[PDB]
């Protein structure tokens, strides 16, 4: 019955510390009026830092908030093997101590993010010490993956493919959210091109404050985490969706929000309001997970569907008849008072499964290539402890990851 | 973390001086006072260049080193001069020279032993200790020779922290010194494989991009001296605040050094400006990253648009939208896709800090590791084979101890240098 929820690396305790503030937002239970659930951690001090001294600091047991004063550096190598043990089961403990601390869990919630270094590698031996520590439990995680081009770190693939391939295995559902995409719905969407990470993380806590919280509550016909992978993941693979969101509206563009159930359910399906840039380029859905929440009919909802569908140009997989495992709470969102987010009364948040990442995967995937073919930063790594293998197999493993994505799908 | 300096010789001395003269101002504090500190964040880092003694008073964890009284004194009999402790000074009574290999052997030497006993005092400082802060020039002799038999030997000491340095590699036009080229190749001989980041500074650029980039009619030195503590500001440091995407130089070597050669870079600074003439300034992200990549304004006189870049790393700082940087550091990318280098999809390292220079809104540090650096690690040594083949002022080195063969070894150490960079240009 109760949720665990991991945050590493910056991006993780950043992208986290926003979906966590719209959390108790919508919960009514001002900075220090329960207590929370979940564990940051990070081997680079200040970002953690940054929240344990000013809002919510107070929100967290220090704990929770693991910490190194060692040197993260977007090195995946050094996060999993070198540094991350230096802190790893400290933070087991911790999760224990949390997994423990209850009336019969769920499953977990790691919000990380591919491309750099803690968030990477260092999850990476985390879920692995978590799947085989709780086979028995579900494992959700928050992959944001690295741009398609709006990158950063230099060795962003060489993190990322590294830590897909030592996760995969592991978790049970992997919720893709790309920077870019996001950005590319901040300024079509939003009309605000001043958006700070402080808005691309207000947007997940807008379709984290979802999967779960809402799901959690009651309504037409509640969706745990269970039920997601269940209905979201169609084989072993993590298979990793790419959430969505459709009353996706500018706070002061639209003046417009009765926007019934309908038009949004259409939104959801655009390639636009798609979370990653992985637009379907050729990608069939194998099982989206519409969840609506708040003023939304049974019936009208059983309805925008029948069309959706019907669309064909909506094109759904073969093998998959049914592919709507709907949900329908009964509180619809609430938006950051200040923000962007003209706020509604319905909204959905379409998490589904598409032969589309197939897409980044491959092109994150060919950077890596490039880089590796001449092993351009690798000592980086084999240094902090690591074999010409690790790189060698954690890509053979992608191209599984691709001679699936694309297998499963396109043949009928 | 923290992050310990050893200006060395002269030149470093005044570098140096220069330098915390610009990481103490960014902080609030005075000669020797306190954090007088126009903000209450200007002090919670500063474990990465400061120390806690007399709590109130704090010690610029950095050692001098020189073999020539003349200028360190200069220092400490100076402004800022007095904060450093005493003992925090290294130097000798002997002959300085423009000799290399006086300053790192017949008298370098004697000298380091006690240097080394120094640097440790501050290694064995507290907490997890970044790296080390090494600034000094390539064409002289205290900070040459004398500076490489310590990066040399800190290694011996510190394999796992970060080894940088801010060399001033010797102009390309007018050399403040005779044996320029010696010194040098010699020099670097010992950075090329004991740094893993070196930001050459040319004397000249610092001119050129004070006279044009700015109208400034008599440019000294301090003038110079800061230009540089800006970037090596910028770079360290400033990057131990809060940033919504920091980093710092484990990172920094991490995205800029793809092959173990260390490689060397060029800093370049973004929101510099003419003076009260140029009010202006919109400064927004595009006319930060407008300056940066600009084929001037960049501290090595050699031509980031005469080489390809492996891994440029312009380092932001003063509130502004990830969502342009991308865009900005995407289309001087793309826009400009000819001087990025294809094996290597995302060359661009991206870092946004927050706070900003004092009286600044948004700046740009730089650290593009081009491989336009080629362009003097060929000049320096082309001077160098000349004087040579004439055995030219080789006596001052022999008669020092020395080998015939080192010069040998130093140049062809320093050569191929030229060869690997030339192995991603193209
Ligand atoms: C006397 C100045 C610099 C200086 C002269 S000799 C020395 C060691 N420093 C002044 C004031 C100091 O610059 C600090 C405050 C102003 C910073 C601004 C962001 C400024 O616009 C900056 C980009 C500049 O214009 C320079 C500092 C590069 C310079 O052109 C103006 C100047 O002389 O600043
Ligand atoms: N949406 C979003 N993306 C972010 C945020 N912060 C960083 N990112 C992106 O996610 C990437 C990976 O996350 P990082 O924070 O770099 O990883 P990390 O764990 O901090 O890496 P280290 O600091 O080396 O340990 C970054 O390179 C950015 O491109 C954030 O708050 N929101
Ligand atoms: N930017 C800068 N360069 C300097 C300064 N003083 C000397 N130099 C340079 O350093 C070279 C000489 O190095 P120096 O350190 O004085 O010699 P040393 O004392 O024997 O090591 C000169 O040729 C100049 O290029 C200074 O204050 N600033």
């Amino acid at each position: 019955r109760e949720c665990i929820s991991i945050h590493v690396g910056q991006a993780g305790v950043q992208i986290g510390n926003a979906c966590w503030e719209l959390y108790c937002l919508e919960h009514g239970i001002q900075p220090d009026g329960h207590v929370p659930r979940a564990v940051f951690v990070d081997l680079e001090p200040t970002v953690i830092d940054e929240v344990r001294t000013g809002t919510y600091r107070q929100l967290f047991h220090p704990e929770q908030l693991i910490t190194g004063k060692e040197d993260a550096a977007n090195n995946y190598a050094r996060g999993h093997y070198t540094i991350g043990k230096e802190i790893i089961d400290l933070v087991l403990d911790r999760i224990r101590k949390l997994a423990d601390q209850c009336t019969g869990l769920q499953g977990f919630s790691v919000f990380h993010s591919f491309g750099g270094g803690t968030g990477s590698g260092f999850t990476s031996l985390l879920m692995e010490r978590l799947s085989v520590d709780y086979g028995k439990k579900s494992k959700l995680e928050f992959s944001i993956y690295p741009a398609p081009q709006v990158s950063t770190a230099v060795v962003e693939p060489y993190n990322s493919i590294l830590t897909t391939h030592t996760t995969l295995e592991h978790s049970d559902c992997a919720f893709m959210v790309d920077n870019e995409a996001i950005y590319d719905i901040c300024r079509r969407n939003l009309d605000i091109e001043r958006p700070t990470y402080t808005n691309l993380n207000r947007l997940i806590g807008q379709i984290v404050s979802s999967i779960t919280a809402s799901l959690r509550f009651d309504g037409a016909l509640n969706v745990d985490l269970t039920e997601f992978q269940t209905n979201l993941v169609p084989y072993p693979r993590g298979h990793f969706p790419l959430a969505t969101y459709a009353p996706v509206i500018s706070a002061e563009k639209a003046y417009h929000e009765q926007l019934s159930v309908a038009e949004i359910t259409n939104a959801c399906f655009e390639p636009a309001n798609q979370m990653v840039k992985c637009d379907p380029r050729h990608g069939k859905y194998m099982a989206c997970c519409l969840l609506y929440r708040g003023d939304v009919v049974p019936k009208d909802v059983n309805a925008a569907i029948a069309t959706i569908k019907t669309k064909r140009t909506i094109q759904f997989v073969d093998w998959c008849p049914t592919g709507f495992k709907v949900g329908i709470n009964y509180e619809p969102p609430t938006v950051v008072p200040g923000g962007d987010l003209a706020k509604v009364q319905r909204a959905v948040c379409m998490l589904s499964n598409t032969t589309a990442i197939a897409e980044a995967w491959a092109r994150l995937d060919h950077k890596f290539d490039l880089m590796y073919a001449k092993r351009a930063f690798v000592h980086w790594y084999v240094g902090e402890g690591m074999e010409e293998g690790e790189f060698s197999e954690a890509r053979e493993d992608m191209a599984a990851l691709e001679k699936d994505y694309e297998e499963v799908g396109v043949d009928s | 973390r923290e992050i310990v300096h050893i200006q060395a010789g002269q030149c470093g001395n005044q570098i140096g001086a220069k330098f915390w003269e610009v990481i103490s101002d960014e902080h609030g504090i005075d000669p020797t006072g306190s954090y007088h500190g126009d903000s209450d964040l200007q002090l919670e880092r500063i474990n990465v260049y400061y120390n806690e003694a007399a709590g109130n008073k704090y010690v610029p964890r950095a050692i001098l080193v020189d073999l020539e009284p003349g200028t360190m004194d200069s220092v400490r009999s100076g402004p800022f001069g007095q904060i450093f402790r005493p003992d925090n000074f290294v130097f000798g009574q002997s002959g300085a020279g423009n000799n290399w290999a006086k300053g790192h052997y017949t008298e370098g030497a004697e000298l380091v032993d006690s240097v080394l006993d120094v640097v440790r005092k501050e290694s064995e400082s507290c907490d997890c200790l970044q790296g080390f802060q090494l600034t000094h020039s390539l064409g002289g002799g205290t900070g040459s020779g004398m500076g490489t038999l310590l990066i040399s030997k800190i290694r011996e000491e510190y394999p796992d922290r970060i080894m940088n340095t801010f060399s001033v590699v010797p102009s390309p036009k007018v050399s403040d010194t005779v044996v320029e080229p010696y010194n040098a190749t010699l020099s670097v001989h010992q950075l090329v494989e004991n740094t893993d980041e070196t930001y050459c500074i040319d004397n000249e650029a610092l001119y050129d991009i004070c006279f044009r980039t700015l109208k400034l009619t008599t440019p000294t030195y301090g003038d110079l001296n800061h230009l540089v503590s800006a970037t090596m500001s910028g770079v360290t440091t400033c990057l131990r605040f809060p940033g919504q995407l920091n980093a710092d130089l484990r990172k920094l070597a991490v995205n800029m050094v793809p092959f173990p050669r260390l490689h060397f870079f060029m800093p370049g600074f973004a929101p510099l400006t003419s003076r009260g003439s140029q009010q202006y300034r919109a400064l927004t992200v595009p006319e930060l990253t407008q300056q940066m990549f600009d084929a001037k304004n960049m501290m090595a006189a050699c031509d980031p648009r005469h080489g390809r870049y492996l891994t440029v790393a312009a380092v932001f700082r003063g509130r502004m939208s990830m969502k342009e940087v991308d865009e900005q550091m995407l289309n001087v990318q793309n826009k400009n896709s000819s001087y990025f280098v294809e094996w290597i999809p995302n060359n661009v390292k991206t870092a946004v800090c927050d706070i900003p220079p004092r009286g600044l809104k948004m700046s740009a540090t730089f650290i593009g590791n081009s491989t336009a650096i080629q362009e003097l690690f060929k000049r320096i040594s082309e001077q160098f084979t000349a004087m040579f083949r004439r055995k030219a002022f080789l006596h001052w080195y022999t008669g020092e101890g020395m080998d015939e063969m080192e010069f040998t070894e130093a140049e062809s150490n320093m050569n191929d240098l030229v060869s690997e960079y030339q192995q991603y240009q193209d």
